RNA sequence: AGCUCUUGCAUUGCUGAAUUUUUUUUUUUUUUUUUUUUUUAAAAAAAAAAAAAAUUUUUUUUUUUCAAGUCAUCAUGGGGCUU
RNA sequence: AUUGUUUGAACACCCCCCAAGCACGUGCCAGAAGGGUCGGUAAAACGUGCGGUGUCAGUAUAAAGCGUCUUGACUAGGCAGGCAGCGCGUCUGAGCGUG
């Protein structure tokens, strides 16, 4: 088999820096009409370039390198932008739930260092996150779940600079 | 612009793509293991070739508890007040272990005769040595 | 050491807190708005939130079944 | 120009084009349908609220259409001056 | 808030070992020395000990290394590990006591 | 070449207002700023501190307290005066002055 | 070095069984229109249409499992043998 | 102010969790284990040597308290669906109460 990689992705390659992280691999089982148990390996590889920009890939195949190959691919075709406070931390709170996941996440001041389990600190060294607290409740036992999970929260928060222009209204003084 | 890097990108000189053109499947993905963790801490200890637990633990708590801006430039300047790193800075010996058998003599001079406090420091600024 | 010592506190605020919200109406007596006792909130061992019972009248009393 | 790949997909039925408005969101193609009120028009970018049951719609909708599809503005300045 | 929860909430602090009784160390005497056979999986004669304890009461322990020298009106000392492979037995003898010590080359 | 470069104790984004036209006014964020004020603080503050410390460069106790050498008198400092054993009071010693501020 | 000595529950190879039926639905040629790669040109790609069709005397050929069988087909692991 | 040169010693671990692997030994026997468990004749867990990882004049076992544990939930669980709505109603308790 074979898998796919655009043109207009070769500018990136080239470009940012990135990292790589397999997330976990693991083998299921299917009995099958006629000839017995099939199984494939489920590859799950998360992408960054630690400045913002993160990616989640899912992989099936039959054998352990071209699941973990094919979920590297497609996490590095697969690619969404998250925003920062400078690179280091999230700007508010943020709490969500995927499938039945209570991940509680926070930010915390630059240098605060990364007080975090075991997984998320890869990832959160891969998108850029230095600086943020963590925790995971409910059924912790799955990774795929945490990383599908974790590009969500990710996602759900609000910026600061979509306001200046027609608000009217001057958006400064970082003072604590 | 290729150096000044980033003080924590050092998973670019550990794994890489995009710039090794060939082996296009096959490629080493990192797997989440803890052991690189307890591999940094022993290149910490190496930097003083000293008994593993207690000083790196006694100096890690008086590197939260000193000032709060940060745990990168500071925490190592909490390794670079230590005696046997300042020695090795003005390069008295061959390395660290030297410079710590040089201080087990006690041919040092630090602030007048002999520092009150051999094993820990630690050199405040305004310190003789 | 300073629970026990800092129960005291905010009860000298609170007793503005009802002067300011209730011109004559006189540890501090809270008069909810329902049943005619005023009622009583004072000292303990465990320090209180003071400004509960006061603010919680002057809260129902100006804006009823604010909560 | 090159590279012959859609831009604006516009939708004149729902009914047996629903896949046409998911799949151009899928593409991140805006889109522009009518509604008929039975498919999940979740995805429809911008609704025009007609329901596919008029010839009279269509020719109305097709026939300004074609009407600004077919005249440059300065044409049209030159035609009425 | 609603009255029965404030209600709701100094219970049994309850010893996970009810044998050793809150310390974790306690001797005995040995009343018999004998072995067992373990649940399946498991297959071979474990060698056990039911001890009359410093507590007045009974339960099982485990008796580890290459043999022993255990026999009736025998004191042990009595640690806290249990054995899994029997049901209901929680006792480990510590080796480096009394009349039972040491194995020869260990 | 020389000078101090201190980034602030990095914070959270904050709660962020100010009226439109002070845009027009003022001209750098107080990020930028608060660097440069508190680098000049900062270095002023830690030179008094550091001159200090390089200008720096009996304890026989055992005592049944006998009432032999003078006497100094939330503690008040600067110390008040220092008395002496025949009574007298005076101002204080440089040296008394130097381990007082060592002291600290 | 030689075994016809053992071990087919150490094996390669090859086969047995019924799993007896499925092996035609798929492309290619041509046409029209158009676009991808290279300093005067081929392939490539895409939309549609039409025809050619799929091996042999008609069975072989494609097929899943039994520690199925065979160390005497040769081979060969281990063991045995060499008045 | 004076001068010479140098890293001990143990204990536990080395299948996964958890950093670390092989030889002979014995093959569900001697055994170990906190859990999954490994030994049922080719043991990466058990007999021993080698080799390596942790801590270091300490180290492992045992216990005990807290946390992990949102595992008594106020922050912070819930309750057809794992376990959890009393068979239903009258009901001046307490609590919540401006049409």
């Amino acid at each position: 088999p074979l898998p796919p990689l655009p043109r207009e992705l070769r500018e990136a390659l080239y470009g940012h820096r990135w990292d790589r992280v397999i997330v976990d691999v693991r083998r299921t089982h299917t009995p099958v009409r006629g000839r017995g148990k099939r199984e494939e390996y489920t590859a799950m590889v998360a992408t960054g370039n630690m400045r913002g920009v993160f990616g989640l890939g899912i992989g099936v195949a039959e054998s352990a390198q071209l699941a973990t190959a094919r979920a590297h691919l497609d996490s590095l075709s697969r690619l969404a932008a998250v925003p920062l406070y400078r690179g280091h931390t999230l700007y508010t709170h943020v709490d969500h739930t995927f499938h039945r996941l209570s991940i509680r996440m926070m930010p915390r001041p630059a240098g605060w260092g990364l007080r975090c389990p075991d997984l998320l600190y890869e990832l959160c060294g891969l998108v850029g996150l230095r600086d943020v607290s963590i925790r995971v409740r409910g059924q912790r036992g799955s990774r795929f779940f945490v990383a599908q999970c974790f590009q969500e929260a990710l996602q759900k928060q609000t910026t600061p600079h979509d306001g200046v222009e027609a608000t009217g209204m001057y958006i400064r003084e970082v003072f604590r | 612009y290729w150096q000044a890097r980033s003080l924590l990108h050092e998973s670019n000189l550990h794994l890489d793509a995009l710039g090794e053109n060939p082996r296009y499947l096959r490629l080493r993905r990192v797997g989440s293991l803890f052991a690189t963790k307890l591999q940094n801490v022993r290149k910490l200890r190496l930097l003083l070739g000293f008994q593993r637990r207690g000083f790196v633990q006694k100096l890690y708590e008086h590197s939260l508890l000193a000032r709060g801006s940060d745990r990168m430039w500071k925490m190592v300047c909490a390794m670079e007040a230590t005696l046997p790193m300042t020695v090795t800075r003005m390069g008295l010996a061959e390395d660290v272990v030297g410079a710590a058998t040089a201080i087990r003599n006690d041919k040092i001079y630090v602030n007048g005769k002999q520092p009150v406090m051999p094993r820990k420091g630690l050199l405040e600024p305004g310190d003789v040595v | 050491v300073s629970k026990l010592r800092q129960t005291t506190a905010t009860a000298a605020r609170a007793a503005e807190v009802m002067r300011a919200a209730f011109p004559g109406a006189t540890t501090i007596a809270v008069q909810l708005p329902r049943k005619d006792v005023p009622t009583y909130v004072m000292a303990n061992q465990r320090p209180q939130p003071w400004e509960l019972l006061p603010m919680k009248a002057a809260a129902m009393t100006q804006y009823p079944n604010f909560f | 120009g090159r590279f012959r790949q859609p831009a604006l997909v516009v939708v004149l039925d729902l009914s047996y084009g629903g896949e046409a408005v998911r799949e151009a969101a899928a593409r991140n193609v805006p889109t522009v349908a009518l509604l008929n009120g039975h498919s999940d028009a979740s995805a429809v970018t911008f609704p025009v609220y007609a329901s596919e049951s008029h010839l009279g719609y269509h020719h109305f909708f097709l026939e300004w259409l074609l009407r600004v599809v077919n005249i440059d503005p300065k044409v049209l300045h030159t035609l009425r001056n | 808030a609603t009255v029965g929860q404030l209600l709701g909430g100094a219970k049994t602090r309850k010893c996970r070992i009810r044998q050793l009784d809150g310390s974790p160390f306690k001797k005995g005497i040995c009343l018999r020395v004998y072995t067992t056979s373990p649940k399946k999986p498991n297959s071979a004669n474990r060698k056990l000990a039911k001890v009359q304890l410093s507590n007045g009461l009974k339960a099982l322990a485990y008796i580890p290394g290459e043999g022993h020298n255990l026999q009736e009106h025998s004191m042990v000392l009595v640690s806290g590990n249990g054995v899994r492979d029997l049901p209901g037995v929680k006792l480990r003898i510590v080796r480096g006591r009394y009349d039972c010590a040491g194995v020869k080359d260990r | 070449s020389g000078e101090r470069l201190v980034v602030r104790l990095p914070t959270y984004p904050a709660f962020e207002g100010y009226p439109l036209s002070e845009l027009d006014k003022a001209r750098e964020g107080e990020l930028g700023a608060l660097n440069r004020l508190v680098a000049a603080r900062t270095a002023a503050a830690q030179w008094a501190a550091f001159r200090r410390d390089l200008l720096f460069n009996a304890w026989p106790a055992n005592l049944r307290t006998e009432l032999t050498r003078p006497v100094v008198v939330a503690t008040q400092y600067p110390p008040v005066y220092v008395a002496a054993g025949d009574g007298a009071k005076r101002p204080l010693n440089e040296q008394e002055k130097v381990y007082q501020e060592r002291r600290l």
